[PDB]
């Protein structure tokens, strides 16, 4: 990856 | 079912979404706890039951509250309604998150009037296009106390679940139905609520609110349960109850 793109938690029970 | 007595106004008058005109969503409820935390939304099936995300992890000790709750003249007509039982769908992935839907049944039926009735439920075989514009609504967040800000809708449309899997993949199951990816987003606070479509005039439960971006992104489609595959499980668990 290489900026913001690598969201950890990507996902999440809403 | 599935046709307010209050016309919801749906240009709008969850993130980037709008208010609701107070009390055209009827079947949308919030689930609380006692100490009167919203954590989940969730459906008015009929006047007995409410449909939600098994992942809410609802037990006996929460209320569903019914009503104009926090919406545009707020802590307005409403009913606190406690529940008498919990019906998780045994098929719940705890993992995936697959499968995703309880059914609460009240002790108390909830009093329906203009501003408090029932959703539909669609019929297994039914067919929800991809491109349909559907709405969901909830007091989740919206950015990722949150008293909820006041009840939102967004107007979004449904993915077909090939188009869902170039943004998530293996993580998309048969029983899930994405929509978005349009400038909206369904977010944390809004899981157990409701994605309705009309059919013939009816605003129809075609999903309940899952999960999505943790970002709650609104150029990545949110998942939600997919009711068409789960509605035999419900016909089932209300007639035997």
């Amino acid at each position: 990856i290489v900026n913001g793109e690598e969201a950890v938690p990507g996902s999440w029970p809403w | 079912c599935g046709v307010p007595a209050i016309q919801p106004v749906l240009s709008g008058l969850i993130v980037n979404g709008e208010e609701a005109v107070p009390g055209s969503w009827p079947w949308q409820v919030s689930l609380q706890d006692k100490t009167g935390f919203h954590f989940c939304g969730g459906s008015l099936i009929n006047e007995n039951w409410v449909v939600t995300a098994a992942h809410c992890g609802v037990t006996t000790s929460d209320v569903v509250v019914a009503g104009e709750f926090d919406q545009g003249s707020s802590s307005e007509k409403i009913q606190k309604l406690k529940i008498a039982k919990v019906f998780k769908n045994s098929k719940y992935n705890s993992l995936t998150i697959n499968n995703d839907i309880t059914l609460l049944k009240l002790s108390t039926a909830a009093s329906f009037s203009q501003t408090v009735s029932a959703v539909c439920l669609p019929s297994a075989s039914d067919d929800f296009a991809a491109g349909t514009t559907c709405v969901t609504t909830g007091w989740g967040l919206t950015r990722y106390a949150n008293t909820p800000d006041r009840l939102q809708q967004a107007s979004l449309p449904l993915l077909s679940n090939t188009n869902c899997k170039k943004y998530w993949g293996t993580k998309i199951k048969d029983a899930m139905i994405c929509a978005g990816a349009s400038g909206v987003s369904s977010c944390m606070g809004d899981s157990g609520g409701p994605l309705v479509c009309k059919k013939n005039g009816a605003w129809t439960l075609v999903g309940i609110v899952s999960w999505g971006s943790s970002t709650c992104s609104t150029s990545t489609p949110g998942v939600y349960a997919r009711v068409t595959a789960l509605v035999n499980w419900v016909q089932q668990t209300l007639a035997a109850n």
